[PDB]
């Protein structure tokens, strides 16, 4: 294999992994308990995750 | 019945049934664990004392 | 405090969106009017009704070409003459399809197997009169880059697995420095050229596949006029029959498949 | 009515479903299955928003707001007056979409051609799914969609940036504004360089592919090549409308907070964290 | 509460109390709330005090 | 065959896709087995009830 | 109950040992 | 009047009246489902 | 002609569509006597009043 | 007012029948 | 002819169309009448004042 | 008058007319709906 | 003809057409008298009252 | 009207006619389910 | 002015004007409906 | 034929098609009637009331 | 009817129907799980 | 052999790779004893209460 | 000045001036009526 | 100034003029509306 | 079991495997970093 090509590809392969650990280390995740406020389709609402929510209760 | 894999590929079935048997087993575990009752890791167990904001329709 | 206010109502954002307005209009009429450079007046059903829909046909524009090949005015006065195409109409009534006629019908020149008559002249480098496509034989100067597939050599099989040749020599595109065509010579000798873009080179089995077309029908495929250049028409013709072969190679890929 | 070069083109058959029943052309549109399935789900969702229009208190075409059901109505179809034709609307707008696309494979078909179109405008369509199906889904409510209003939806996008407190920060967003306004330069750069060439000054040979390909190497020392720009085209294109799917389907249903917060992970790495 | 109270003790408060320039620690929304969009999430605690609600 | 299997290879994958099946299928026959004796499902309309 | 796991892990290692020894 | 089919299509124009009254009947349909005197299923609330 | 429509071919097709569209007519017809006994409308302007 | 409905839906079935013997 | 239709089928088109537009009006004057019976338009500067 | 069918081709004129009246007809009968005078099916309120 | 089938095949299809429009439409009628036992629709102006 | 399947093939239209049937049943399911009154599932509440 | 349909095509220009006409009346109709004294179904609130 | 299968292999594929139908249709009847068991559907306007 | 498969290749049909059942077989399973009274894994509440 | 292997290669292979996967399990089955005596899982439906 | 139909042929000249005229005779009238004076629909204020 | 003709062509710059004359006149009119004093409609905008 | 370079390059497993294992050692010592507990360089809190 072409060697601008084998760097091309590691380089994918290391940006795809550095990508997986911010993505799985960051993110949160359904569900998530909405609170409409506003109008129907107004987008005026509050999101709470469940999981930070019950350690915020606590 | 055997006559099907005259008319199916071998190769094509095992490999799309592979896929779809492990997605569905990954998705009833996952349904599963999501439960309070089925769930084996944590398993089962204050909303009204910390309310949050009420909705406003 | 009202600045920019010309009447009570009226501002002076309002009335620079309104003059957009209008010139975004005319931008469109342009643009509609260049769109009618080529195909129009349109044919009817009528020998001698044409229609130029709104906005009209824009005036005449001439291209002057390379190397003493003429002269192009667009929209054409007289516009070019079409192939002779063979096919059957399914109905009478406007607006239905007709199905091509003969036992080859990629090269009955309906549906995909049409083509338009070109120039009958290879297209000239720039820089010299010399014919663009060059077979590699010709054009020694290029040669196979490494670490890519050499496609020289391989068997020419049709989407049925039937063998109908081996690849020769490639062609090249001496502007771009690329390959254009393979060229193969076919179990009855007739040395045709096929498409690169519908070549899927698998170097791992040394074999050229074609999903367009059965190894007997890659058999029947046209030929160049002189073995070393290839018209412009000519290009024309290769790609038709080859690609009309995802329609007309067998009757099951021109019925609905569910 | 037809170009002076299409009869020969009229050929029968490139059909998925139905055959030659619909296959024909209306003047110059091809109409077959799916053109008979598009046509009947655009009629009738556009007759539904006028229905719902009508509902409404203006006639405005600026100011009609068709709204999505409440979120406590969750996953379930909701009575008409109060967001149920919201969601027929959007399903004849699924199925209109959908039937195009299909409908464009088809004519691709008849004509020899690649399946590119109809693959790039996928894209198009996983975006608008994302928007009206898939974020609502992973949120349980139908009331997450975008209201259906020429300048009405434009206050759900404002509202739901700042649900976060600032959407720039969002790096998804990024990426797809990064393809967008790159895709337009490169539109920009494409559609002179072509007319460049076909039009000269006046009285001069029209150029080729030498010039086209000099002209970018002079300025920037490197030409992409004709293939080149129309994949690079497509590509941003595409990665705009999936990467703008992206930075919404984590809007909400994987991220809860402010925007910026996110990048707390950058600012606490260990070789310069605080 | 800043202006009347918190600044006024800044001479109380020791050095490794203040900031670096020097100013007494003040208040702020979250110094009650503390991410909540009531504190405590509303609930009360100073109903069996009535010392804490009367200015002397 | 379209695919490109002889008849006796279609006779001899068939006979062993059946088993193969069959002892996947008996496996997880247990594991249901097991896993209802653990916590079972499809509860009774007043609940489960402890 | 250590059995639940023991079935789901060691049967199907033993069924593939079996079922290649037909 | 039976001069239209040989001014137009019989099938051409069978399958856009198909579809056009297809499409009326499930607008009116519709309609009435949205309102509350015409509402056949859950009647007036 | 345009549609290609022999005269007997002509006729023929306008009986058969006639008699459909008096069928589909007569039908609703039917269906609108029911519907306006279940529910009237074109109000006055009062309003239904009971 | 079942006039109104009964001379809208009715006539027009009429009239293109009898314009179809014409 | 531009069109394509001979003398003949210009005087039978042009008659069918005037009697089919004729009984579309008429049908449309008899439906304008009982829509003002029912519901009239064009109010006073006040009002309709019931 | 009669001659116009010779220089207007009658089926793009009935095509034409016939989406035009259509359009027109739901148009009209929409925007009566939306009135509380002359709505026939809930009426005024 | 355009489609292949002989006289004897379109007669045939036509029949198996007809016979699974008459059994669809059969077990409709039978499922909707079943659903308005169970359920009735179009109710009163009032409403269904029990 | 068999000689309806001599002009078009009849198993050419099934699956066209399968899928219309199932989306209009769907839709009719879909809209009795979201009654109360016709919920077969839960039920009224 | 005869020698007008010397200079413009007939059909393109009665196309022409009958686009115009319709849209000029559709949108004299529309602002009357618009303002509150010329509303003709409604009337003056 | 456009599919290549002969007029036995067609009946062939037909008759497990349509025996295979059965099959899962059989089951499914069976997986109904122990659905039903389980929890009935279908309450009164009532209610279900245990 | 077994002529439909000199028409459609078996493999499209039996993966196009198997796509087909498998969906709404998950649609039927989900609407019954988010029910209280059919949902078998947490009961009703 | 569209895998391009001989029949002798095959079980020499599969001979392996089933021994290969017995030890595979075996050290899994160590591990996941030893995890069920740090930490069982699996609660009752009163939960683990050590 | 008749010579100025030797410069510029009188169909450009006459679709440009018609379509300037009507375009600002269009925005004279609106203007008029986006003042409170010369608003002759709903009158002054 | 006659040899100007001979450079260039009239039909190109009579519609320049005529483009370039007419949007002139047109920003003058509306900069006097959008003034109190030259306000020839309503007057001072108040 | 040594047959398995037979199979596999040892290149393209030395390189592999090289990689993998550095990776996994990264991904475990900053595991252990970011915890309170197994923090070796400022301890716990
Ligand atoms: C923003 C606004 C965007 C609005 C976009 C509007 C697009 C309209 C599509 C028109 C289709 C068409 O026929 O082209 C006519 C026209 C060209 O006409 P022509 O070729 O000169 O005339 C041919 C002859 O008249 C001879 O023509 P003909 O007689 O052959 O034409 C017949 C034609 C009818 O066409 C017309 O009569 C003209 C209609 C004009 C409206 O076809 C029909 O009869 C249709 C019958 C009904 C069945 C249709 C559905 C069947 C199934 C089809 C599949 C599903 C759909 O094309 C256009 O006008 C396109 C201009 C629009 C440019 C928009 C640019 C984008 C701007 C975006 C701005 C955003 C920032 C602000
Ligand atoms: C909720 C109560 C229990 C539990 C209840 C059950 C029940 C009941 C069952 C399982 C079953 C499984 N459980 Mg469990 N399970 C639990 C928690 C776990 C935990 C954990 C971390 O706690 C693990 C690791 C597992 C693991 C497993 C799997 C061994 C198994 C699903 C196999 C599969 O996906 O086949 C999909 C993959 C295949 C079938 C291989 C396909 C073979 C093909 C045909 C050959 C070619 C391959 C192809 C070319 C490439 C595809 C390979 C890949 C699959 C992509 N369970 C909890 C504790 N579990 C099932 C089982 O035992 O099945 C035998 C089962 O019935
Ligand atoms: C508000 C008081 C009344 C009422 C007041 C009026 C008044 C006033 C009128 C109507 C008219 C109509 N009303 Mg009403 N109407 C009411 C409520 C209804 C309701 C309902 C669900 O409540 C329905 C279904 C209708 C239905 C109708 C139609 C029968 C009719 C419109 C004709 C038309 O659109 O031609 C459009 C279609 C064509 C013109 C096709 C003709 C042939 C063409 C020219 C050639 C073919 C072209 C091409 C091939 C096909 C294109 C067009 C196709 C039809 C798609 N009304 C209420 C209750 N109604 C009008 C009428 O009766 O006119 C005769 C009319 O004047
Ligand atoms: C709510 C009360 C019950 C329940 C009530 C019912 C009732 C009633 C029924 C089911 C049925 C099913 N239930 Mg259940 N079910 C419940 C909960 C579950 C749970 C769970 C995790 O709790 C599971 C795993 C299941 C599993 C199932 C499936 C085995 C089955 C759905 C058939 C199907 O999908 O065909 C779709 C897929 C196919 C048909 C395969 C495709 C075959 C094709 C045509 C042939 C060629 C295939 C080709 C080679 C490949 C292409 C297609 C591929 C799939 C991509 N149920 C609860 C506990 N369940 C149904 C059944 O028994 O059917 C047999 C049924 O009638
Ligand atoms: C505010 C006080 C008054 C009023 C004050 C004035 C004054 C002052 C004038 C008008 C004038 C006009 N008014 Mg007024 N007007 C009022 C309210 C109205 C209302 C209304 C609904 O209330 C309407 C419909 C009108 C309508 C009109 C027009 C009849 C007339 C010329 C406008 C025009 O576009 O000509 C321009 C268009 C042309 C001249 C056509 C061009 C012909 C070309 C050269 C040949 C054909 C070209 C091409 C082939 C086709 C044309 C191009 C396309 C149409 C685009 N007025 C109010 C009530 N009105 C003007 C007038 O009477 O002029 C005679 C005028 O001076
Ligand atoms: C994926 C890359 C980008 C892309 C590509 C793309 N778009 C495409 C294509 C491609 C390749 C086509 O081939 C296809 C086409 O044929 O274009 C001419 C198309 C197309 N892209 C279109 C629009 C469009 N694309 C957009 C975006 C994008 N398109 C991406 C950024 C947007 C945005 C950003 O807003 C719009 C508005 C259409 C012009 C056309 C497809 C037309 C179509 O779907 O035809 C069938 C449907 C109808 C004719 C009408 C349906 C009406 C509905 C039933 C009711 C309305 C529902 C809707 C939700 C209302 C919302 C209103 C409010 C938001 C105001
Ligand atoms: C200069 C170059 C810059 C590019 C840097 C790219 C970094 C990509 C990985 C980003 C990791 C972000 C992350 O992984 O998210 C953090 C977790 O990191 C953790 O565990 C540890 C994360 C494991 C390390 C990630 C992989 C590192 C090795 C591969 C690098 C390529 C979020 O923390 P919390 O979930 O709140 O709690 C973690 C607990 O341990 C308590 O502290
Ligand atoms: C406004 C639209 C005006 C369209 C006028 C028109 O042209 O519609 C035609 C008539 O369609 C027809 O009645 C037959 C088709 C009926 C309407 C199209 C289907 C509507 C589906 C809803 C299109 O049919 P064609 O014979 O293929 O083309 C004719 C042209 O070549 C004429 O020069
Ligand atoms: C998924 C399950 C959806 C169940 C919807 C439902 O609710 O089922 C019924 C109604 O369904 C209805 O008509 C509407 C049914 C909506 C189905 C939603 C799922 C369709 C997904 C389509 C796109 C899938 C893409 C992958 C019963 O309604 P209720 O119980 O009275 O609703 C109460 C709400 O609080 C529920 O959130
Ligand atoms: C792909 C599958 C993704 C599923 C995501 C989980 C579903 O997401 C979940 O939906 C349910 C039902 O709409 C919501 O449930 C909420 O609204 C419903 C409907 O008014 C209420 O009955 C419920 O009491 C309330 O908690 C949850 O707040 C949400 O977190």
């Amino acid at each position: 294999m072409n060697t601008g090509v084998q760097a091309a590809l590691a380089a994918a392969a290391v940006a795809a992994v550095a990508v997986a650990g911010v993505v799985f280390g960051t993110f949160e995740r359904p569900p998530i308990e909405t609170v409409q406020r506003g109008a129907r389709g107004l987008a005026m609402s509050e999101l709470y995750n469940p999981r930070f929510l019950a350690e915020t209760r606590a | 019945m055997w006559r099907m894999w005259l008319l199916f590929d071998p190769r094509r079935i095992l490999v799309a049934l592979g896929v779809f048997l492990f997605v569905l087993a990954l998705l009833i575990h996952f349904i599963l664990l999501s439960t309070d009752r089925f769930n084996w890791l944590d398993g089962p167990h204050a909303a009204q004392m910390a309310p949050l904001p009420a909705p406003v329709k | 405090m009202e600045i920019g206010a010309i009447t009570q109502q009226i501002d002076a954002a309002q009335l620079v969106l309104y003059t957009f307005w209008l010139f975004f209009a005319g931008l469109i009429i342009y643009l509609r009017m260049e769109d009618k450079r080529e195909g129009y007046p349109l044919v009817t059903e009528i020998p001698g009704k044409f229609l130029e829909g709104f906005p009209p046909m824009p005036a005449p524009k001439t291209f002057i070409l390379t190397h003493n090949q003429g002269t192009v005015t667009v929209p054409r006065a007289v516009p070019r003459a079409e192939i002779e195409y063979k096919a059957e109409p399914c109905a009478a009534w406007p607006g239905a399809p007709h199905e091509p006629v003969g036992p080859n019908k990629m090269l009955s020149g309906a549906g995909p197997s049409g083509y338009a008559l070109r120039f009958d002249t290879p297209e000239p480098t720039f820089d010299t009169g010399v014919p663009r496509m060059a077979p590699m034989r010709v054009a020694t100067d290029h040669v196979f880059d490494e670490d890519g597939p050499n496609p020289i050599g391989y068997d020419l099989v049709g989407f049925d697995g039937i063998v109908a040749g081996k690849i020769t020599d490639a062609w090249v595109d001496r502007e771009e420095s690329l390959v254009r065509y393979l060229e193969a010579k076919l179990t009855n000798d007739k040395s045709i050229l096929v498409p690169m873009p519908l070549s899927r080179v698998k170097d791992s089995t040394g074999q050229v596949l074609l999903a367009s077309l059965k190894g007997e029908q890659v058999l029947e495929a046209p030929t160049l006029a002189n073995p070393d250049q290839v018209t412009l028409r000519e290009e024309d013709r290769i790609a038709a029959y080859f690609a009309s072969g995802h329609l007309y190679a067998t009757q099951a890929r021109q019925e609905s498949i569910l | 009515a037809m170009l002076s070069f299409e009869p020969k083109y009229r050929t029968r058959g490139g059909t998925l479903i139905g055959g030659d029943l619909f296959d024909f052309w209306v003047g110059p549109l091809w109409v077959g299955f799916f053109g008979v399935t598009a046509a009947f789900f655009a009629i009738l969702g556009t007759l539904l928003i006028v229905w719902a229009a009508a509902l409404g208190p203006t006639w405005n075409i600026w100011r009609i707001n068709i709204a999505p059901p409440d979120i406590s109505y969750g996953l379930a179809f909701a009575p008409l007056r109060e967001g149920g034709l919201w969601q027929l609307i959007t399903v004849c707008a699924c199925g209109a979409f959908v039937s195009w696309a299909l409908r464009q494979v088809e004519i691709a078909r008849k004509l020899g051609m690649g399946l590119h179109i109809p693959f790039a405008f996928s894209f198009a369509i996983l975006a608008y799914f994302t928007l009206v199906v898939f974020r609502p889904l992973l949120m349980g409510a139908w009331g997450y969609g975008f209201p259906y209003g020429i300048l009405s939806h434009l206050d759900w996008v404002s509202n739901t940036g700042y649900q976060y407190l600032h959407f720039h920060y969002n790096p998804a967003h990024m990426i797809a504004i990064s393809f967008f306004f790159t895709n337009a330069l490169a539109l920009a750069l494409h559609g002179s360089l072509i007319l460049s060439a076909a039009n000269p000054p006046k009285g001069e040979v029209v150029k080729g592919a030498e010039q086209e390909n000099g002209y970018f190497r002079d300025v920037i020392g490197y030409s992409i090549g004709t293939l080149g720009i129309h994949r690079l085209g497509v590509f941003l294109a595409v990665s705009a409308a999936f990467w703008s799917a992206v930075c919404i389907i984590i809007s909400g249903p994987f991220w809860t907070r402010g925007w910026p917060e996110w990048w707390s992970w950058w600012l606490n790495l260990p070789m310069w964290s605080h | 509460l800043n202006n009347n109270f918190l600044d006024p003790l800044k001479t109380t408060f020791p050095d490794y109390r203040r900031g670096p320039l020097g100013d007494s620690p003040k208040v702020w929304c979250a110094t009650c709330h503390n991410g909540v969009y009531k504190p405590l999430f509303g609930k009360s605690m100073v109903t069996t005090f009535p010392e804490l609600t009367k200015v002397s | 065959s379209i695919t490109g299997l002889t008849e006796a290879e279609a006779k001899e994958f068939h006979g062993i896709f059946i088993t193969s099946f069959i002892v996947f299928t008996v496996i997880a026959i247990v594991a249901h087995l097991l896993a209802w004796q653990w916590r079972p499902w499809l509860p009774a309309v007043t609940g489960y009830g402890t | 109950m250590a059995m639940v796991w023991m079935w789901i892990l060691i049967a199907p290692a033993i069924g593939i040992v079996l079922l290649s020894r037909q």
